[PDB]
């Protein structure tokens, strides 16, 4: 899920 | 609870968290921590733990924001050495  | 995290990492190692919209009770219109890189300076710090709100980001006021914009916060700190967040646990 897109890790920041 | 509040409580400003402290993440002490190096760069090319973002952070390794997933953040989504505050659907909760909205005690503060942020992000929700919903995923966690097991490995990263997320982990291996401890003060960062799923099912907390992110407020700001060393300044970057995330209480009114979408998710998309917060996202954009964060990854845009890609090369931070120190990470303080203002996240409610």
């Amino acid at each position: 899920p897109v890790y920041i | 609870e509040f409580k400003d995290v402290f993440i002490e990492k190096q760069k090319g190692e973002i952070l390794g968290v997933v953040i989504v919209e505050s659907g909760w009770g909205s005690i503060l219109p942020t992000v929700i921590i919903a995923n966690m890189m097991h490995g990263g300076p997320a982990e291996k710090s401890g003060k960062l733990n799923i099912g907390d709100q992110i407020m700001s980001i060393n300044g970057t006021s995330l209480v009114g924001l979408p998710l998309s914009t917060c996202q954009s916060i964060i990854k845009g700190l890609k090369n931070q050495s120190r990470v303080k967040l203002n996240i409610v646990r």
